[PDB]
């Protein structure tokens, strides 16, 4: 029928900051839900709604409020952000005449920070394969690194000849901390891409490594020296 | 918790079968349903079970339900690498929209690839922009071998990672270590026939 | 048509937090079951209340109903949420579910729901239905409840098969209490009338069972058409009370009698004469200062 | 709120002064079902007062029967006092043995 979409994908907030997250559905569902997923726990209902002006409390209703402006939109607002918490918020819409028709949003990821001074974008480098691997395997592995980014609000992608690729690609499932001893420490991420020797050997085959950083905006304005850690794409390139 | 999924984590060889299950105490037990939640994404429905003794099957996913035993099993046939995800079991306590869903904690599924022709080797990869920096990729290693994150601050190392060249039917594991080359992987119990 | 089996539910919702549901079950004019909001089990009020159901059969029903009560209470608490300005607390709901039992295999089943005192919904055939004159806003709650196919099946099972079966056994089991005969006991009294020099004659009839009785004022064979029968009032001991009045002019009392006809008497009609030896002597024992 | 209650006070058996009897108080036609019923002897509330289970006739209207063990006499007064939302002040109905 359509889609249930949450906004933002990722969210940065400071200790005590009142954050809000919108959810829009076009299914024409009367019932809408805001859930919170915690690692090692099931989805817990915060708030639900039967349509415009209705906001019914869940179990985790404390520290939050909802606002259903219209059938299409449900909006959750985190009353105050917790010290250095990390959370997932999930939006779902449901048919009032079919209990079994439930559609879910792709989730919003929250990260609370000490000071926005800690927010840094990644630095992306592509490593050309080993002449040693081509003479042995006849397979070329382009490697990529995304280092010094905070939070882990990233989206890595490989691009050959202008088109995005998934075959031969592998990205790290979890990122590596820089200084794990300190809280709010910068992150590292690695991603391999494998192509046939014959393909890589050609210097007419272009290889691009894209990384989408989800940082700051006009809202979330600072007063620091070095360039704003805004949302951006930092991508590396190679030919062979 | 009223809905309990078992086991917390499950490891399966690629091309094999996967059997994850859930027992519940929710009452009434109108319907049970399974979702697949892809790493960092939302929930996707796989199947809905409604009868006292129901069996339903969507594609490669199959499921059963004994509402008397208050038990339901999920069956993944021919486990692909794309099946690596958390599987969430939910119970609806009513038939009308007056009901409420009860969610299990999930079962994290990990599908080990079938490395048919190993060739363990670690190569040095020069940076695209200049001479420095350098990185070392330990690859083509068997399903059996495991990567260890060393204690040292200077060298940072990642865990085993599968890639797949689809128009090759080829699959290879990998690990990456950065700043020394041959020493990068010493804390991990590497195979003896590793090329250098 | 002879006996009607009724399961009466009375649910009161004062607000979001406070609720209570109480039930009583009637086979004709005799109660068979009682279910308090504080009792988690259906209580028998006659020794034959289980009917001809086995202990496991009965337990399966009691558990069914146990689960239902908690489900119903919440479903209404949710429908107030959904029906936000159209309706709100305090809410009052009544349910009448049962059988009207006729000779042979003949039976008609019913499930009627009253909202705030008025009858608005009935379960008819395989679905919930509003009845003529129901508020329009009930359309969404019905469309919502009729979405549940399990309840429909559970209910269809009860009304069609379980209730008639149950009550057929209930009738055999309780035959001794249902077919009982209790003799009425009559006594006369009198009070002034609204009008001047006019008296009202009260003829009290009490303790009879079954309910059908005939109580008339006579003057020979001459039935006094002025007689005004009261409404059947119950006694604590599952018997009945009724009183017949007659408005007379002072002095017209001599010759009048109160005639009572009942099945327990067996053709031996009670004739109570105004001013009879017994009347005088019974009146002496019932004197007061008004 | 909706319907105002109807109190009938009758005895079980013909009343004989000094001879023990049963007083019944039949309360009907009220709505909502929340109601307070007390039987009183000489103003003072009668302690052990038994109550039937609240039920409702085919016309959906409620009915409840209060009854107590009592001994009628010439001087003693018996009444049934009802508190219901529909009424401003409680309704006290006296047992009149002649009607
Ligand atoms: C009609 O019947 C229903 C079922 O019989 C009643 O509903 C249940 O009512 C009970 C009691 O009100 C509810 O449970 C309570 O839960 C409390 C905790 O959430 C308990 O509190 C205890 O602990 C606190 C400390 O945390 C103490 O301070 C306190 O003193 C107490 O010891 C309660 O003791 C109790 O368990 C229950 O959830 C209700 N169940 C359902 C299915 O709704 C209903 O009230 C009855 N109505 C009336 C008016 O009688
Ligand atoms: C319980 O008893 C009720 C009767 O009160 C049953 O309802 C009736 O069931 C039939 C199906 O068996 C219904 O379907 C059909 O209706 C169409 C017209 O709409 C007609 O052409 C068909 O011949 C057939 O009758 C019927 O509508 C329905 N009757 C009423 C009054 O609604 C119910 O199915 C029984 N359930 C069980 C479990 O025994
Ligand atoms: C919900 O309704 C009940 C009953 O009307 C309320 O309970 C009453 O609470 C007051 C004090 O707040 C007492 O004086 C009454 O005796 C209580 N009644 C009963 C029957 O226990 C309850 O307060 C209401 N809740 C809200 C939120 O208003």
């Amino acid at each position: 029928g359509g889609i249930i979409t949450q906004t933002p994908k990722f969210l940065i907030g400071q200790e005590g900051q009142k954050l809000t997250l919108k959810c829009q559905q076009n299914f024409n569902h009367d019932t809408m839900y805001w859930y919170r997923q915690d690692s090692g726990k099931g989805l817990r209902l915060i708030y639900y709604s039967y349509g415009a002006g209705s906001t019914e409390k869940g179990d985790l209703s404390e520290g939050y409020d909802a606002s259903r402006e219209k059938k299409s939109s449900f909006s959750l607002t985190v009353t105050s952000a917790q010290k250095n918490e990390m959370a997932v918020f999930l939006c779902a819409s449901g048919s009032l005449l079919d209990v079994r028709e439930v559609f879910f949003g792709k989730g919003t990821r929250l990260t609370v920070v000490e000071d926005l001074k800690n927010v840094f974008p990644p630095e992306v480098a592509v490593f050309e394969p080993s002449e040693a691997e081509i003479s042995h395997t006849q397979k070329a592995t382009l490697v990529c690194l995304a280092t010094g980014f905070y939070p882990d609000h990233v989206e890595l992608s490989w691009w050959v000849n202008g088109k995005e690729v998934h075959s031969g690609v592998c990205t790290d499932p979890q990122p590596l901390k820089e200084q794990p001893a300190l809280n709010d420490s910068r992150y590292a991420l690695s991603s391999r891409l494998r192509v046939s020797a014959t393909f890589w050997q050609n210097p007419r085959n272009h290889f691009r490594c894209q990384v989408q950083f989800y940082g700051l905006s006009e809202n979330d304005e600072w007063t620091q020296d070095r360039a704003k850690p805004v949302t951006q794409i930092v991508s590396a390139e190679a030919w062979g | 918790t009223q809905v309990e999924q078992s086991p917390q984590s499950l490891v399966v060889r690629q091309g094999e079968n996967s059997v994850l299950q859930c027992n519940y105490s929710v009452t009434p037990d109108n319907h049970l349903r399974w979702f697949k939640q892809d790493t960092g994404k939302g929930l996707v429905s796989l199947t809905v079970l409604v009868d006292q003794k129901d069996k339903t099957s969507n594609g490669r996913y199959s499921a059963t339900l004994d509402k008397d035993a208050k038990h339901s099993t999920l069956h993944i046939t021919a486990t692909l690498l794309d099946d690596t995800a958390t599987y969430i079991c939910v119970v609806g306590d009513r038939g009308s929209a007056l009901g409420r869903l009860h969610f299990g904690a999930g079962t994290q599924l990990i599908v080990i690839p079938d490395i048919q022709n190993p060739d363990p080797a670690v190569y040095q990869l020069r940076d695209s922009k200049s001479s420095d920096k350098s990185v070392c990729l330990f690859t083509d290693f068997d399903s059996q071998t495991n990567v260890s994150q060393s204690k040292d601050s200077d060298v940072y190392i990642t865990d085993k990672c599968v890639l797949d060249m689809r128009s090759m039917d080829f699959k290879s594991n990998s690990a990456v270590a950065w700043s020394a080359c041959a020493n990068a992987f010493n804390n991990s119990i590497i195979p003896e026939d590793t090329f250098f | 048509k002879n006996y009607t089996f009724r399961c009466l539910q009375m649910s009161s919702f004062a607000n979001r937090s406070w609720s209570r549901t109480d039930s009583v079950v009637w086979l004709g004019d005799l109660q068979t079951h009682r279910w308090s909001n504080d009792s988690a089990t259906i209580s028998f009020t006659k020794p034959w209340s289980q009917g001809k159901l086995s202990n496991q059969q009965w337990e399966k029903l009691q558990h069914m109903f146990q689960v239902y009560r908690v489900s119903f209470t919440r479903d209404i608490q949710e429908l107030v949420k959904m029906m936000s300005p159209k309706e709100d607390y305090p809410i009052e709901i009544q349910l009448s579910a049962g059988c009207e039992m006729y000779p042979g295999n003949a039976s008609e089943s019913f499930l009627h729901v009253a909202f705030q005192g008025k009858y608005v919904v009935r379960f008819w055939g395989t679905s919930w239905q509003t009845v003529p004159g129901a508020p329009s806003w009930l359309d969404l709650p019905i469309k919502v409840l009729n979405a549940d196919q399990g309840t429909s099946a559970t209910v269809q099972m009860l009304l069609n098969d379980t209730c008639p079966l149950f009550v057929r056994g209930l009738l055999e089991a309780g035959k001794s209490d249902l077919e009982k005969q209790e003799k009425p006991v009559a006594w006369l009294s009198s009070v002034p009338s609204s009008a001047h020099g006019h008296r009202q004659l009260v003829c009290h009839v009490s303790g009879f069972y079954p309910k059908p009785v005939w109580v008339m004022w006579m003057r020979g064979d001459q039935e006094q058409q002025g007689t005004h029968r009261g409404d059947f009032l119950p006694n604590a001991d599952e018997t009945w009370y009724l009183q017949a009045t007659l408005d007379v002019e002072a002095g017209e009392e001599a010759g009048l009698a109160c005639r009572v006809k009942h099945s327990s008497l067996g053709g031996q009609d009670i004739i109570l004469y105004w001013g009879s030896l017994h009347h005088i002597l019974d009146a002496q024992k019932m004197v007061w200062n008004h | 709120i909706q319907k105002t209650p109807q109190i009938q006070v009758y005895s079980r058996h013909p009343p004989e002064n000094g001879k023990p009897n049963i007083l019944n108080c039949y309360v009907t036609q009220f709505h909502p079902p929340h109601i307070e019923i007390q039987m009183l002897k000489n103003g003072k509330k009668i302690p052990k007062v038994e109550m039937s289970d609240m039920s409702f006739s085919k016309d959906w209207s409620f009915y409840i029967l209060a009854h107590t063990e009592f001994t009628p006499t010439e001087t003693d007064t018996y009444a049934c006092r009802v508190k219901h939302a529909s009424m401003a002040e409680p309704k006290t109905v006296y047992w009149d043995r002649d009607m």
